[PDB]
């Protein structure tokens, strides 16, 4: 039933290493039979029960133990058990593979598509055979079986490189060592550290460690060296990968008959085209271009009174090893922004507490933490989701937000159950797990304020996943464009940024007494600090992965350095490959991470134009904002659903505004 | 798959 708990939750995090790879098999005997089904069928005997139904329930049935089988390589604590999800991970992508190019599949989808009332089946239905056909012409089914062969191969060997590019720098355990002079100005940090022979601590390149070094430490040559270990990482054996990857992607994309593997991969999203990204990154970076001159020539000031002040050396630039640091400090003297103060006003049970009830309060959801919870480790928690007008059970998250040996290093958002239909007829409960790393409670845990952007942003996709409800799985949860799947967490960052929401979110740990509404003014007024370097790195970023996809006869990590030059003026440290590094490459965001920056316009868009305008916490824009915009999931294109919420179609006005500009 |  759909007003009911029992029983909906199918998953389990019991697994042992041989469990899964005979449940591997299993469900691809299960599976692959379907299809055999479907294939073995005669093109005449084709209909909508015996096709479409069919392959349409075995997605579901698929997805749902795809996820107990390829979810523990990124939280479980045993390390077998993570090879084995691992491995099952690579020979499902291998299985998926085999079945998206089957031939007698898309002939039958093709047939059935050209006979079929299709104004007598729904218009999700329809959708399912549109995406289906252009799945089959994208995965080159109308090409010669030769030619289907050789993209086979590749793609399977694309998809191992993929899993083992971001594996390397999940498993990597690189670290430097260093006194306690050299990490000077660092805050007592120092103690929660391990020490080695000669009174030396031992400083990991992840992002606990990373960024409180760069953001904080006085001693330039420990930032450097930290620097360079860190765009380093992997860097022989990922360069080795994007040596291959690259061209693949280039000779698979010509083989299906696109210039480009941006131009392939930009069909499937709200941009269309390489030349709106190309016009609206160029565009964007050339608005920035003032603020990024006024903050660099600030800085470079601020740099020669600290290098006159404490005696050192000062080279006259703006190294990548100064650019956090000196970027802390303006936000120090420009707003009095004490990060290390202002966190302790953030304990991860008040932050916790408060996103929970702005989120209940604004979408119309009842929250219950569920007691004695099936778990993968004891630390992390279970929620059901209800309707609180209907009282109709949504779904169910998890939140698993200490880090520890084995998970993953950073934050993200996983689908484990779509909210879509069954053969049964009934609802599927969506399942969804907030993945993130903040300390750990003898001191509670304490969060700086991007953090709970961080955990913000997260749950937006957590909502998306929850809330949407579609028929066929292909199209629940956030299974949106890529360029707009950032939608729904970038706009929830927004409630980060209002005085109110913060003073219901902060909590100092020992007084229990609020922040002062001085620090709560300047925090706001904060927005706009570093905005131009912050987002002009965003545009290297964004253009390099562009760059990266267009043509691949360019050395990787001197395009981006190219970038960092022209558009950031931030140079690329000589020997590094930051590319190496660049897990999104890799993860599903290849030629397609302007998405971020081209998201932000239409979270920004709806923000200003509808919440900021009657009040950010209306439950009757926020049901519209959940109806319109997360409900409907991949069942919609992105741009329609922007435009049953505003209205119209979006703009940059809002955005623009965001950052200062015009 | 993952979002981040
Ligand atoms: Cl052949
Ligand atoms: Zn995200």
């Amino acid at each position: 039933s759909s007003y009911t708990v029992a029983g909906r939750n199918v998953l389990r995090w019991d697994l042992s290493p041989e469990q899964i790879k005979t449940r591997t098999e299993e469900l691809i005997v299960q599976t692959k039979q379907v299809y055999d089904a479907v294939g073995m069928l005669g093109i005449e005997e084709v209909t909508y029960e015996n096709c479409l139904q069919a392959l349409a329930d075995v997605e579901v049935k698929y997805i749902v133990e795809r996820t107990m089988l390829d979810f523990p390589q990124h939280v479980s604590s045993d390390k077998e058990v993570r090879a084995a999800s691992t491995e099952a991970d690579k020979r499902l992508s291998r299985f998926d593979i085999e079945m998206s190019m089957r031939g007698d599949i898309f002939e039958r989808i093709v047939h059935l598509q050209e006979t079929c009332d299709l104004g007598k089946i729904k218009p999700e239905a329809r959708r399912y055979l549109e995406k289906s056909i252009k799945m089959g012409k994208r995965n080159g089914l109308h090409l010669p079986e030769q030619v289907q062969n050789e993209i086979k191969s590749m793609k399977k060997r694309m998809s191992e490189l993929c899993i083992d590019f971001n594996k390397n720098l999940n498993e990597d355990d690189t670290f430097l060592v260093f006194s306690k002079a050299e990490l000077g100005a660092l805050p007592d940090f120092i103690d929660s550290l391990e020490k080695t022979d000669d009174d030396k601590y031992k400083i990991t390149l992840k992002y606990p460690h990373y960024f409180p070094v760069m953001k904080k430490c006085c001693i330039p040559e420990t930032r450097r060296r930290m620097e360079m270990a860190f765009n380093t990482r992997c860097k022989e054996e990922n360069t080795i990968i994007l040596q291959q990857l690259l061209p693949l992607r280039t000779k698979v994309a010509k083989l299906l008959g696109y210039s480009t593997h941006a131009d392939f991969v930009l069909e499937m999203n709200t941009a269309k085209s390489t030349s709106r990204v190309t016009a609206f990154l160029d565009d964007l970076s050339q608005k920035l271009k003032p603020l990024g001159e006024a903050e660099r020539e600030f800085i470079l000031n601020l740099k020669k009174k600290e290098c006159k002040d404490r005696g050192f050396e000062y080279d006259g630039k703006i190294n990548a090893w100064d650019l956090y640091y000196y970027m802390t400090q303006t936000e120090e003297l420009k707003y009095s922004i004490d990060q290390e103060f202002l966190k302790e006003y953030f304990p991860i049970e008040v932050v916790t507490e408060g996103l929970l009830n702005t989120y209940q309060e604004l979408l119309g959801l009842s929250f219950e933490q569920m007691t004695d919870a099936h778990v993968w480790n004891k630390s992390v928690t279970l929620y059901t989701v209800k309707d609180k007008a209907t009282g109709e059970v949504l779904g169910q998250f998890y939140l698993d937000l200490y880090p520890r040996e084995g998970k993953y290093n950073h934050a993200a958002c996983f689908g484990l159950q779509p909210g879509c239909l069954l053969p049964d007829g009934s609802r599927m409960m969506a399942v969804a797990a907030l993945v993130v790393n903040f300390s750990q409670p003898g001191r509670p845990s304490l969060l700086r304020h991007d953090e709970v952007r961080t955990y913000f942003h997260q749950f937006g996709h957590v909502m998306h996943q929850i809330c949407a409800q579609t028929d066929f799985a292909r199209f629940s949860g956030t299974n949106v464009e890529t360029d707009f799947v950032e939608v729904p967490s970038q706009m929830l960052e927004n409630w980060v940024w209002d005085v109110d929401s913060l003073r219901r979110l902060s909590k100092h740990y020992k007084d229990g007494s609020p922040i002062a509404d001085d620090l709560l003014e300047k925090l706001v007024a904060s927005r706009l600090v570093n905005t131009g370097l912050l987002t002009l790195r965003q545009i290297v970023l964004s253009k390099v992965d562009q760059s990266l996809h267009t043509n691949t006869s360019l050395d990787a990590a001197s395009e981006y350095a190219k970038y960092c030059s022209e558009i950031l003026g931030v140079a690329a440290t000589p020997g590094t490959n930051m590319p190496a590094t660049f897990g999104h490459l890799a993860g599903g965001y290849d030629g397609q991470y302007y998405g971020y920056l081209w998201s932000e316009v239409f979270s920004m868009d709806m923000f200003y134009s509808c919440f900021k305008k009657e009040g950010i916490m209306n439950p009757e824009v926020g049901m519209k904002y959940r109806n319109l915009i997360l409900k409907p999931g991949g069942s919609l294109d992105g741009m329609d659903m922007l435009h049953n919420f505003l209205k119209r179609e979006p703009n940059q006005k809002a955005f623009l505004m965001s950052r200062g500009l015009h | 798959p993952r979002r981040p």
